[PDB]
């Protein structure tokens, strides 16, 4: 077939980015590294930090929508019983 | 040191020990957990039930 | 000989502390619907006043503390 | 269903085999209708001809009556047949019937 | 070259599972399209080994499936490893696109990936309720009814497409016959929309987390995330097994076990638990034409995404106040679940007006006002004047 | 609704089938088959059960 349009991405020898130079890297095998020593360390004191810096963003919505519902039962269980029948009167028409 | 050259080395010798092994799996996992099963939960079978009116 | 075993629970917890006084305000709101009615205006009314709740109450209460105990004692 | 309406005074008594699944309580229920019927009406409520009150029952009337009283069999293995009993043992059955 | 590489059928799954470029940054929520994949293949699997023993006559249908769970050997798997996977299956799609929402894999240069996946999501709704009718319990037969009966209110021609779905005058034979019959079919249309849905991802790839491109480090598909796959698998079968060997009838109601019968009425007639926020959007709107056009833009709102959002940074990990109104539209989409689970009772009924309202205004009005305070209040903090 | 049209909440009691590692008491199976031919059989069907 023909070539199709171009892509912001491509292949392995030609991907697209921008050229490199001055950058080194090293690395070691994992047959000669000791086993998985990245749970603990990881589950106590690195757990802890990621949960502290975004609780904040759920749960405040969270409690808004907890509470408007709350509010919402106690308040239909009041209507339907003795005591509420004639509120739930006016309130209907 | 041996322990690879024979045991791990090839892949017939752990395509073959896997699948062979597996049989051998089942019919022995499944022996013990039927005879935990019952063992757990006896008096209420119909074994003990038909044994108790003769 | 033996009576059934659901009935002499129910009767142990009804003297209970709890038990005494969700009998009586059941009772005394008993007495309120004997004359309610009774009165002219019998079928004509909007609404009338039942026991139900009350009812109710004593019965919630008195499920919820002879539920765990009950299958102890039947074979 | 025309002659179990009849003998029923209208109402009709369903199927069995899967009574424990197509009712929300499963076993608790079925026990409870039973075991559920008082001996008089709360103060108030005016009951139709023909029903009886049972609390558990939506609506507080239900066409069927009592029918559990205490040693209306006699057990083979020789237990007491009790009304708590007996209901114990027909919830059980129906509960295989359904699984 | 390889022979995988020079192979015409090879190429293709070298290309797209074992040499694929990847970014090497992205997380655990990548890994809910190849589940779906999963959940896929196994309601194929199991719905053709039950279909040799279905009945689709009314007369018949209900008793077919009770003969599935008793006398077909192991048969009570079959159905249950089914209907909780349905479930299953609209769990991990709302968490496949909320994602997107999030790291903003709906902006350019991938619109089109985005909009073939809002009609996979339409055929999967379609094919959900088409098989629930099959199995006519009392839920299966009066959720047919209200349902069918909404295309009547469309304005000359409403009658005649009702009459035309039924095949007569009511949910009857005709009607349990021709959704047994679609219902094979549609799952076969979802699987070619899949195959147009990775067509579109291979020409420019995946995002990051980090919303920045990711043509300076890559790692290959094989041995690293053809392991990480496999880590969410067993968790995903384990979590299932608990519900179809422990608990295989909590996310279902009970009426469906009695047989659909058209002279007694259910108290409360309510869908599964997945198309409950859509039916308390359409219980909203007090006229009965635009209640059903208000439960389809629902759908289609989807697709004004691309265009509304105004920032000149893909995605919400650096963003505090489009993180805060994410979080408010998810918590609003299970309170609509809520409420259309509750009877038409005060003050159930205002409560789902002002929750619609914030369906439709996070797509319209807050997204493009508070992506525009957040550019210029990026420029401010940093340039000196 | 109200408390009447929705029903008495039905409590929780201790069945011996309850929790995942347990079975039916076979001996009450038995003993309930005694309990439906004599007393509900009268007026209720059990259609599905060969
Ligand atoms: C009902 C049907 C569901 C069946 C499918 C279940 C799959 C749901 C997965 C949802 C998800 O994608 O959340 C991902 C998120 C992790 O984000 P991350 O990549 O930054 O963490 C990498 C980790 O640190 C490295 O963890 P590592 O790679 O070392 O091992 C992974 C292993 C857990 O290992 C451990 O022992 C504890 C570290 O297994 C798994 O984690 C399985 C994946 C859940 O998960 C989290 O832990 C935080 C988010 C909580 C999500 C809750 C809301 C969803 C309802
Ligand atoms: C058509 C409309 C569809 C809408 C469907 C809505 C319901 C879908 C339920 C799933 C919602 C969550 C999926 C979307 C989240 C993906 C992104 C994410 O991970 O959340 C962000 C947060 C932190 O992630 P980071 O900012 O750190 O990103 C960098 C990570 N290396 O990561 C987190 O902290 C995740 C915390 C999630 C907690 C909220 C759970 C929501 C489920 C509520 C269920 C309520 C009872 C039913
Ligand atoms: C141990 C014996 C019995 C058991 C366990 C039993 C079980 C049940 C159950 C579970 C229901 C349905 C309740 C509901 O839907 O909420 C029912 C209904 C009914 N049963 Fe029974 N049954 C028994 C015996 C009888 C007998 C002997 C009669 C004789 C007339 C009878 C007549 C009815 C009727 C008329 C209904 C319909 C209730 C209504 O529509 O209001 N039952 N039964
Ligand atoms: C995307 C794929 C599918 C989805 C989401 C789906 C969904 C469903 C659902 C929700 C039910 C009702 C479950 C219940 O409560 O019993 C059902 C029933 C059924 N489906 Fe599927 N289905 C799919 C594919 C298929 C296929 C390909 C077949 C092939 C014949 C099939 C055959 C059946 C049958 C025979 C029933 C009735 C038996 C039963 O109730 O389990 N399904 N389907
Ligand atoms: C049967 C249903 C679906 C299947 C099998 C499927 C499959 C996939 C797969 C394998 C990926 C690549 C891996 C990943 O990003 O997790 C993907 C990505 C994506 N899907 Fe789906 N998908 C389905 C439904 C949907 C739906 C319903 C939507 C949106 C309405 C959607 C939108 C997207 C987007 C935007 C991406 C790219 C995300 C990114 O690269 O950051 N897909 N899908
Ligand atoms: C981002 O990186 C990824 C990536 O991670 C993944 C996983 C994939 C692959 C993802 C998928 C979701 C795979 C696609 C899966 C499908 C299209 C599902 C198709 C399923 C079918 C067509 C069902 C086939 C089932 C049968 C034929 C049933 C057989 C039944 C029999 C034999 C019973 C016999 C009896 C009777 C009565 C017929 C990518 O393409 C990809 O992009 C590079
Ligand atoms: C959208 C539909 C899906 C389209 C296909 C994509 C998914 C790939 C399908 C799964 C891959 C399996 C393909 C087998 C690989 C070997 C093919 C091969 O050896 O090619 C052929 C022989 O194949 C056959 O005999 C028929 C293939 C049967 C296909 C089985 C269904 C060898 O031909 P070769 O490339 O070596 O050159 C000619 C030298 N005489
Ligand atoms: C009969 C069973 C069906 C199986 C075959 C599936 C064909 C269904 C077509 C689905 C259309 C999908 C459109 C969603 C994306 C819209 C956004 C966009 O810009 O993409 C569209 C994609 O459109 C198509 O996919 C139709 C091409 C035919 C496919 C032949 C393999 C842009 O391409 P296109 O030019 O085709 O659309 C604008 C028309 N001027």
């Amino acid at each position: 077939g023909p070539p199709s349009g171009k892509t912001y991405m491509g292949w392995w020898g030609h991907m697209g980015g921008p050229k490199q130079k001055g950058i080194t890297s090293y690395a070691v095998s994992p047959y000669a590294q000791k086993p998985l020593q990245g749970i603990f360390h990881n589950a106590v004191f690195n757990s802890f930090r990621r949960f502290k810096s975004q609780f904040l963003y759920v749960l405040i919505p969270a409690g808004i929508y907890w509470y408007w519902w709350k509010n919402g039962n106690e308040y239909n269980e009041f209507l339907y019983s003795k005591a509420g029948r004639e509120e739930l009167e006016r309130v209907n028409v | 040191s041996s322990l690879y050259k024979t045991f791990f080395k090839r892949n017939a010798v752990f395509v073959g020990t896997i699948f062979a092994g597996a049989f051998v799996f089942q019919t022995v996992f499944d022996t013990a957990i039927t005879s935990w099963y019952e063992n757990h939960n006896k008096g209420k079978l119909w074994k003990d039930v038909k044994a108790r009116i003769a | 000989e033996v009576t059934d075993q659901l009935e002499d629970l129910r009767e142990h917890f009804k003297n209970t502390e709890e038990g005494k006084a969700l009998v009586h305000h059941y009772e005394e709101c008993a007495e309120r619907v004997k004359i309610q009615q009774q009165q002219p205006g019998y079928a004509d009314l909007e609404h009338k006043e039942d026991c139900v709740e009350e009812f109710f109450h004593l019965q919630h209460y008195l499920d919820t503390a002879t539920a765990p105990r009950l299958f102890d004692k039947l074979k | 269903e025309q002659a179990a309406r009849a003998a029923n005074q209208g109402a009709l008594p369903p199927d069995l085999s899967l009574i424990v699944k197509a009712r929300h309580g499963g076993c608790d229920y079925i026990f409870s209708l039973l075991t559920g019927y008082p001996d008089e009406p709360p103060a108030g409520v005016a009951l139709p001809p023909g029903s009886n009150y049972n609390p558990y029952f939506p609506g507080g009337s239900i066409a069927m009556a009592r029918v559990l009283f205490d040693d209306m069999v006699e057990y083979e293995d020789g237990t007491p047949a009790t009304t708590s009993q007996m209901a114990k043992d027909v919830t059980t059955f129906l509960n295989w019937c359904a699984e | 070259m390889a022979f995988r590489k020079s192979n015409v059928y090879l190429s293709l799954v070298n290309s797209y599972i074992i040499d694929s470029p990847q970014p090497s940054s992205i997380n655990y929520w990548w890994n809910m399209g190849s589940l779906l994949g999963l959940c896929l293949v196994i309601q194929i699997v199991t719905g053709i080994f039950m279909a040799m023993h279905y009945s689709s006559n009314i007369e018949l249908a209900f008793s077919s499936v009770e003969h599935i769970m008793r006398d077909v050997h192991n048969g009570y798997i079959l159905r249950y490893l089914h209907a909780n996977g349905a479930s299953f299956f609209f769990m991990v799609m709302f968490m496949h696109m909320a994602k997107g929402l999030y790291y903003g894999s709906y902006r350019s240069p991938r619109v089109t990936l985005w909009n073939v996946g809002v009609i996979i999501f339409i055929l999967t709704i379609a094919t959900a309720f088409l098989g629930y009718c099959c199995v006519y319990g009392q839920m299966s037969h009066w959720g047919a009814t209200v349902i069918t009966n909404l295309f009547s209110a469309i304005p000359f021609v409403g009658n005649d497409i009702v009459s035309w779905l039924w095949g007569g005058f009511s949910v009857s034979n005709p009607t349990i016959q021709r959704f047994f019959a679609l219902h094979y079919l549609v799952p076969f249309i979802i699987a070619a929309m899949v195959i147009m849905h990775l067509m579109a991802l291979h020409i420019h790839g995946s995002s990051n987390p980090l919303g920045i491109t990711g043509n300076l480090d890559r790692i290959p598909m094989h041995s690293y995330f053809i392991f990480k796959d496999l880590v969410t698998v067993f968790l995903f079968m384990l979590i299932l097994a608990l519900f179809v060997f422990y608990s295989p009838n909590t996310l279902g109601h009970p009426d469906n076990y009695i047989p659909g019968n058209p002279l007694v009425t259910p108290a409360s007639i309510v869908p599964e638990w997945y198309l409950l926020p859509f039916y308390a959007i359409l219980r909203s709107i007090p006229d009965k034409l635009l209640g059903v056009i208000t439960m389809f833009a629902a759908i289609l709102v989807l697709l004004v995404l691309p265009f509304t959002d105004r920032s000149v940074v893909r995605g919400n990990t650096f963003k505090v106040l489009s993180k805060f109104f994410f979080f408010i539209f998810v918590f609003n989409f299970v309170l609509l679940g809520q409420i259309g689970a509750c009877h038409v009772e005060v003050p159930y009924v205002l409560m789902g007006q002002i929750a619609t309202f914030i369906y439709f205004a996070y797509f319209l009005i807050i997204v493009p006002v508070i992506s525009t305070i957040e550019n210029v209040l990026f420029y401010i903090g940093r340039v000196n004047k | 609704m109200t408390a009447a049209e929705h029903g008495l909440h039905a409590p929780a009691y201790a069945w011996s089938h309850n929790g995942p590692f347990e079975t039916f008491d076979h001996a009450s199976i038995r003993r309930g088959y005694q309990v439906y031919r004599e007393v509900c059989a009268a007026c209720h069907s059990l259609d599905r059960v060969a």
